């Protein structure tokens, strides 16, 4: 493990799951 | 492709140009489409209209053949899941009303995946059946289906952006080491099997993400999508960042 640089969670695509 | 003959097919197209026929189509509720998915092996995903906005549901392929979307009943194929949806939601936004079939004199996009992998196992049943012609023909037929998942998870060693081995300083030696446009990525082991990093520069700066593969064989940043291959990870985000500071472009060779 390192210093590993994070997902801006903001910029995610957003996929649809049955409700 | 076992959806290939369906008018309201694709393949393998991004979301944005799904979006984009949708739209040029009348944005109608019900409204439409089958794509190849890029994140997964013989997936695919449904892309709907309604209320003005776009739903777009990744179906993916069981191991006995069956095709359903997450938490839905299975079906035998693309086309039948379609069917059923028409007649019940389901828990779609609304029942599938209207296909958005392809203009005239558009066909489906062929994914370059595919046709990567058409190479790579012909290669394969090559070298090790030792076969030729009309006879290398019949065995890559019999065999690919079987040869499939070895293939695929391994077509990234092939790629001029994958290095066999990079420690991280030796990775940011080569991109900084250059003409430093942003984009330029590479991928490369980590000590750890089943993690790797991606190592990308922007704005003369070098990003490091750990990509580890989940319990389901599944490969993601933390807490990023999942893809079935390290290929369909790379290739997928070159179209779009999906997280990262930048998506990938050029490729930082061997
Ligand atoms: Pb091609």
């Amino acid at each position: 493990n390192q210093l590993y640089n994070e997902l801006n969670l903001g910029r995610r695509e957003e996929y649809d799951v049955l409700d | 492709d076992p959806a290939a003959h369906l008018p309201f097919f694709y393949g393998s197209i991004s979301r944005a140009e799904a979006e984009e026929h949708l739209k040029l189509a009348g944005m109608a509720d019900g409204l439409f489409l089958l794509r190849q998915c890029l994140r997964s092996l013989g997936g695919y995903v449904l892309s709907l209209v309604h209320d003005v906005r776009f739903h777009h549901f990744p179906i993916e392929r069981q191991l006995n053949g069956t095709y359903a979307i997450a938490g839905g009943k299975a079906h035998c194929g693309p086309a039948e899941l379609c069917e059923f949806y028409s007649r019940d939601p389901d828990g779609l936004p609304c029942n599938l009303r209207k296909p958005c079939n392809r203009p005239s004199g558009l066909e489906p996009q062929p994914g370059v995946f595919d046709c990567l992998r058409d190479a790579m196992v012909r290669d394969y049943v090559r070298q090790t059946w030792k076969l030729e012609g009309e006879a290398l023909e019949q065995a890559i037929i019999s065999q690919a289906p079987q040869v499939e998942k070895l293939i695929a998870t391994t077509a990234h060693e092939r790629m001029p952006w994958y290095h066999s081995s990079l420690t991280r300083e030796e990775a940011e030696r080569k991109l900084y080491s250059g003409a430093q446009t942003d984009g330029k990525f590479l991928l490369r082991p980590r000590k750890e099997q089943g993690t790797y990093a991606l190592s990308l520069i922007y704005g003369k700066t070098v990003y490091h993400y750990l990509i580890s593969q989940d319990k389901a064989g599944k490969y993601c940043i933390p807490e990023g999508t999942k893809f079935d291959t390290l290929w369909q990870l790379v290739e997928y985000l070159k179209l779009k960042a999906d997280g990262l500071i930048y998506c990938l472009k050029e490729a930082c060779p061997n």
